[PDB]
């Protein structure tokens, strides 16, 4: 177990509680934080946040920005700076939007406006992967 | 974080054009709700 | 005094009743929402702050206080803001920041110049976790990092009371480098920073929140106070009316009963 | 003069529907400028005391009957302070101050209920079984009173349900207080129902108890007994 | 006389203050005692039996009335004031007038929970009283958040509105300057109102709303106006055919 702490300041979905995984895009690419894991600290990355809750379940999740801190121990906290379940995030906006994103990065100034665009470009497909 | 970390972009300048970029995303009816935690009542004086 | 002045207090003092009553609400409602959003927030402040903890560090080597442009609220800010630039002489390098400005005041007087923001609209629509991150960002951009910052807020304990509260501000990523945090089996001075930054936010907003919902959870107090008094005056305005009142009718009865007639 | 007919002659209890002694003053009042007399201070005539007094003094219990005087009070100057009111209170022992409000609340009949009240209630002579459960009561409407005023502003579970359930209590209660109306039933429908005291004293403290607490509220709106309660409540659990 | 030949008079009687002050003024110069507040006593009667003089009378009498609309214009809300604490324990009500409202341009002018009818509506049409008794109702509320932290200073939703539907009524409440209305054209604002049709606009538009609207009606639903004198009432087609009427109209009036 690993009591997860997922959260959003929108929502603790999992809030300490005793999950078996959650797979989380940190920066590179991700990992499937098993239940208890190792300190390490990775800043996230969008990606999906899936909560493989210790339970059978796993519930899927996107998620935008944050760090996941991995304890020691039990406490992994997901803290998600945008920590957000599939449900209220919209495929259709996130494509149409990918449209736009893809449209716009060719504009996208700099590095960091690219990045943006990237960003959400990324995003973008990072809720889309699931969504 | 080199496609932001680059020169520059904050975890925050990453993390909120993510979170932003979350903004920009999402449904609709759910839509609604994003600005709301959003830098918002934002105004930003050093007075 | 004269029925008047009476009133005239009393007009106002009606007036107040109301809208420091109306104020009590209105701030009630406020203080109200501030209380909803405080549970993922709870968490998520909590959390903010959650491992600089575990995986533990201290300084060698951004003061600020966070709480409101407010007042009428109470002196909430004052307490904060007091309990701040009380402080600084032992700072390292000296940057703080007031994000309130009724907090500015203890401390707005010594600079206007080693403050580095303030926010404003503090509260209103109630203030929230994007601010953070915005007002984290910027911030960051300063030359003083962990000159060890301490964030200074009032910590709610209870819709009127709230502590008046520091926390520090590890912007270490450097002793925090160094010690058991490798078990934090890789984590980069990036990615750390890249968290650091990140609970920059989620604590500012958090302590933002703490000490608007201690404000504005303090303005109904305050503005229950006000009423208090209000109350009693108002009552006894009440007699002091009459008497004037009478003073007069019976007075002029006097005058009345003859003392302006068969003797006139 | 009448009254005293009825009551000493035709034994009874007399009731005298006066209204307004406030209205009698003032008539005696006007003359009494004319009549040349000193009136008072407020410019009360001089003699509002005895006027009231005897007139008083002459209302009663004989041994005979009882004139029971039930006197419409329009409040002068809406105080009381206002001599007259204020002697009327050493004639008064049984005080009605109406709540509209109460009654706006669609409440029938719907008084205020703390000043429903009467320097007579006694732990003696109205006993115990009364005062008490009153006292209980008067309070108890109070504390839900005072719970009202917390959670009005504050949304719910602000209390604790026992501050609910007395709450509740003193709804039912409150709702037992109305009662359905027989002289206007014509506008209402139902009918004017009476309470003997001691199904009122009894049905408050069951409620009060919470011996009823398990059941619906508008039970006991528009009831006489606190029967005719307990079966609206049984009623309106369907 | 009228009353008794039957008519139905109105009396207004423009000011017992004025004849108040004679009056007392004739006692004292006879010598005789005013009275109470330094001023006569049964000048109460004089005017309690003026005033019982008219009534609202029996079929016998042509169903006799004199209507009458006494008037006493204040000093300083004396009212406290002799004859109007009198004069409060004499009438059916009284009309509350407020200044506030007639410098801010409001005109009416009333404090309405000062202005009272005792009587309220036996005599109302029950038009009206169809549309009004939601009206009076949605004032209510709305009076006591009316009330309520007045400022810039946001309220629930629900209250946000009943304000901006106060606010209205508050619009539809004025009335212009030798502009006298009939039951209907009342009653349709009211209904336009009630039914919320303006709340849409920001306030100030209603009153241009409300002649356009009237002079809409006035081309067309006359059809109704007349009617609703006719029926004295609404029946759900005029309500109906309101309905219609003001929310194109207003769709019109608007856009």
């Amino acid at each position: 177990q690993m009591s997860f702490t997922f959260a959003s300041p929108t929502q603790v979905f999992f809030n300490s509680a005793n999950v078996r995984q959650v797979d989380v895009p940190t920066q590179t690419g991700a990992f499937g934080i098993l239940a208890a894991h190792v300190p390490t600290l990775q800043v996230l990355r969008p990606g999906l946040v899936v909560v493989h809750a210790e339970d059978g379940t796993t519930s899927k999740y996107f998620v935008s920005s944050g760090s996941v801190t991995v304890n020691a121990d039990s406490s992994v906290q997901l803290l998600a700076e945008e920590a957000v379940t599939l449900d209220m995030l919209d495929l259709g906006a996130a494509k149409a939007n990918l449209e736009k994103a893809q449209s716009e990065l060719l504009g996208a100034a700099d590095e960091a406006t690219r990045a943006e665009i990237q960003i959400r470009i990324e995003a973008n497909e990072a809720l889309v992967k699931a969504l | 974080v080199a496609y932001w970390r680059q020169a520059g972009l904050s975890y925050i300048r990453y993390s909120q054009i993510c979170a932003k970029a979350v903004r920009d995303a999402l449904k609709t009816e759910f839509k609604a709700n994003a600005m709301k935690t959003s830098g918002s009542t934002i105004k930003i004086v050093k007075v | 005094a004269t029925l008047k002045d009476i009133t005239r207090r009393l007009k106002s003092i009606k007036n107040i009743q109301k809208i420091t009553k109306s104020m009590k609400m209105v701030a009630a409602a406020k203080y109200a929402r501030a209380e909803r959003e405080l549970k993922p927030a709870r968490v998520y402040g909590v959390g903010s702050l959650a491992l600089y903890e575990k995986a533990d560090i201290k300084t060698p080597e951004l003061i600020i206080g966070v709480s409101s442009d407010r007042g009428l609220c109470g002196a909430i800010h004052s307490s904060v803001a007091k309990q701040m630039k009380s402080e600084a002489a032992n700072l390292k390098e000296v940057k703080i920041i007031g994000v309130g400005d009724k907090i500015r005041s203890i401390l707005h007087r010594t600079h206007s110049d080693q403050f580095l923001v303030t926010f404003k609209e503090v509260g209103r629509r109630p203030p929230t976790f994007g601010d953070a991150s915005v007002i984290a960002l910027e911030l960051l951009n300063s030359g003083y990092e962990f000159d060890e910052g301490s964030i200074i807020f009032n910590r709610f304990r209870s819709v009127i009371s709230y502590k008046t509260e520091e926390k520090p501000i590890f912007s270490l990523d450097t002793i925090s480098s160094a010690e058991s945090m490798s078990i934090y089996d890789d984590i980069d001075a990036d990615v750390l920073r890249n968290y650091q930054e990140y609970s920059l936010a989620n604590i500012i907003y958090y302590s933002l929140k703490e000490s608007t919902t201690s404000e504005q959870s303090a303005r109904m107090t305050a503005m229950d106070n006000a009423s208090k008094n209000a109350s009693e005056m108002i009552d006894k305005l009440t007699l002091t009316f009459n008497r004037t009142r009478q003073a007069v009718i019976t007075k002029e009865l006097i005058e009345i009963i003859s003392g302006a007639a068969a003797l006139d | 003069t009448v009254a005293e007919y009825f009551r000493d002659q035709e034994g009874q209890d007399v009731l005298l529907f006066i209204d307004n002694i406030f209205r009698f003053t003032q008539a005696g009042s006007e003359v009494s400028a004319l009549l040349g007399r000193i009136p008072s201070a407020v410019g009360y005539q001089p003699t509002l005391a005895t006027d009231m007094g005897t007139m008083q003094e002459r209302i009663t219990t004989t041994k005979k009957g009882s004139i029971t005087s039930v006197q419409a009070i329009y409040v002068p100057a809406d105080d009381l302070t206002d001599p007259a009111p204020a002697t009327t209170f050493a004639h008064l022992d049984a005080t009605t101050v109406l709540s509209r409000a109460i009654a706006e609340l669609g409440i029938y009949p719907a008084v205020d209920p703390l000043d429903s009240t009467s320097r007579i209630m006694d732990p003696n002579i109205v006993g115990s079984e009364h005062y008490d459960v009153a006292r209980g009561v008067q309070k108890i409407l109070q504390d839900y009173k005072s719970l009202q005023d917390i959670i009005a502003i504050l949304g719910m579970d602000e209390l604790s349900e026992e501050d609910k359930l007395t709450v509740s209590r003193a709804r039912k209660i409150q709702r037992f207080l109305s009662q359905p109306f027989q002289v206007a039933e014509v506008f209402t429908g139902h009918l004017g129902k009476l309470v003997p005291l001691k199904e009122t004293i009894k049905g408050f403290q069951q409620i009060l108890a919470g011996e009823y607490d398990h059941l619906p509220e508008q039970a006991f709106y528009m009831v006489g007994p606190i029967e005719e309660a307990v079966a609206k409540a049984d009623k309106l659990a369907e | 006389y009228f009353r008794d030949n039957g008519k139905h008079a109105l009396i207004i009687y423009d000011d017992l203050s004025k004849q108040a002050v004679a009056y007392r003024q004739m006692s004292l110069l006879l010598r005789r005692p005013p009275g109470r507040e330094a001023y006569p006593g049964d000048v109460f009667y004089l005017h309690s039996r003026l005033l019982e003089r008219a009534a609202k009378m029996n079929d016998a009498f042509g169903g006799g009335s004199l209507t009458a609309l006494p008037v006493i214009e204040t000093q300083a809300g004396d009212v406290s004031a002799y004859i109007p604490t009198n004069v409060i324990s004499i009438t059916d009500g009284q009309i509350f007038l407020e200044t506030e409202l007639f410098y801010k341009g409001i005109r009416p002018a009333i404090n309405v929970g000062l202005s009272v009818s005792r009587v309220g509506s036996a005599a109302q049409t029950r038009a009206m009283k169809q549309v009004a008794g939601t009206m009076k109702l949605e004032l209510a509320q709305y009076r006591e958040v009316a009330a309520f932290a007045q400022f810039g200073s946001d309220l629930d939703a629900a209250t946000q509105q009943l304000l901006s539907r106060g606010v209205r009524l508050t619009e539809l409440l004025k009335q212009g300057q030798y502009s006298p209305m009939a039951i209907e054209e009342q009653v349709a604002v009211i209904y336009a109102g009630v039914r919320g049709y303006l709340d849409k606009l920001e306030p100030s538009k209603i009153t241009k709303f409300e002649n356009a609207f009237l002079s809409h009606v006035i081309s067309q639903h006359q059809a109704l106006l007349g009617k609703i004198r006719t029926d004295g009432k609404i029946s759900e087609e005029s309500d109906a055919k309101l309905k219609e009427i003001v929310t194109n109209f207003l769709a019109g009036f608007e856009a």
